């Protein structure tokens, strides 16, 4: 019982790492991304620039809807820090419970999300695992991309349900 | 960099297969975020109809985005189906699409002529955070806060 780790290219022709196993799949670059804090971005300035436009639009919405412009930028600032913060939490949910950021405990996570990801289709792309710690259980909720060919590509790891 | 018609292509894959493109390795929510606002500074007619198709499919694992068509909606012209959809809806609006309600309309108490409210959406938002406040997803979007806003600007209505 193991998985693979191999290199897969993406739809500009660029190498990814990712870990497969069975009819599941996650580019490893995930595990920074979404579960040990280190998501895109610099979180103080990305937030710096959104509290303006979200000033600007608090005090004077009318104006700030008439340049689509704005929307368009703060609500992409906005996912940006939001996918900040969910990756953030996640680090501190594992942290909490003891899943030191370590190569074998993020392919224990891997592994048991790869497990999880084997029946879904596309009529439930969302799975959910238990991790075990030091200080005691927690579980963490993917979600999944089904593939052409059926097989799924982790989306997002998330400590809380949506 | 995507024309408007490869910006639809996206927005039809994302709504169909639940991904932009098949070998993006991106969260597909956010490459259709990317997709949604991108079209709508170029063409705002076809930006504003895949807003209004993200709020009604029911094939969409994304729940930010939901919020982010909404918002899109209540800041355009077409403001009235905004409010329509979330009359029509409120019992059963995601966590996104109810804190932009809520956000919405704490900003729009700044105006000088805000647009006229449904009779009842207050109460039916309102409500609809008691169902959802203790969502442990919750605090992702703020909620809470954004609710003591809505709130604290409108307080005989408290």
């Amino acid at each position: 019982n193991s998985f693979e780790v191999s290199s897969l290219p993406d739809a500009n022709g660029k190498n990814h790492i990712t870990a497969v196993k069975g009819d599941a799949k996650i580019p490893v670059d995930k595990i920074e991304l979404y579960m040990r804090g280190k998501a895109s971005g610099d979180l103080d300035s990305l937030q710096a620039e959104y509290n303006s436009l979200k000033d600007a639009r608090i005090s004077s919405q009318k104006e700030f809807a008439k340049d689509p412009n704005n929307a368009k930028r703060m609500e992409v600032l906005e996912k940006q820090i939001h996918n900040i913060e969910r990756s953030q939490d996640m680090a501190r949910v594992l942290e909490q419970a003891g899943i030191v950021n370590t190569a074998s405990n993020n392919s224990m996570i891997m592994d048991k999300l790869l497990d999880s990801a084997q029946g879904a289709t596309s009529a439930n792309r969302k799975t959910s695992v238990v991790v075990s710690g030091p200080n005691g259980n927690v579980r963490i909720y993917a979600t999944w991309t089904i593939l052409p060919d059926g097989t799924k590509r982790l989306s997002t790891v998330t400590g809380t349900f949506k | 960099v995507n024309s408007t018609a490869k910006d639809i292509e996206g927005l039809e894959s994302y709504l169909a297969n639940g991904y932009v493109e098949a070998n993006s390795f991106n969260d597909p929510e956010d490459d259709a975020l990317e997709c949604l606002s991108n079209l709508l500074v170029k063409d705002s007619r076809g930006g504003l109809s895949f807003c209004k198709k993200i709020l009604n499919s029911n094939n969409i694992d994304g729940v930010f985005i939901k919020g982010s068509a909404l918002n899109f909606l209540l800041l355009s012209e077409q403001w009235s189906y905004a409010f329509e959809y979330l009359t029509s809806n409120a019992d059963n609006i995601t966590l996104a699409e109810l804190e932009k309600a809520l956000f919405y309309f704490y900003c729009a108490k700044n105006e000088t002529d805000p647009y006229p409210v449904p009779e009842g959406l207050f109460k039916k938002l309102m409500k609809r955070y008691e169902e959802l406040k203790n969502d442990p997803d919750a605090k992702f979007y703020h909620l809470h806060e954004t609710y003591d806003d809505f709130s604290k600007a409108y307080p005989l209505n408290n």
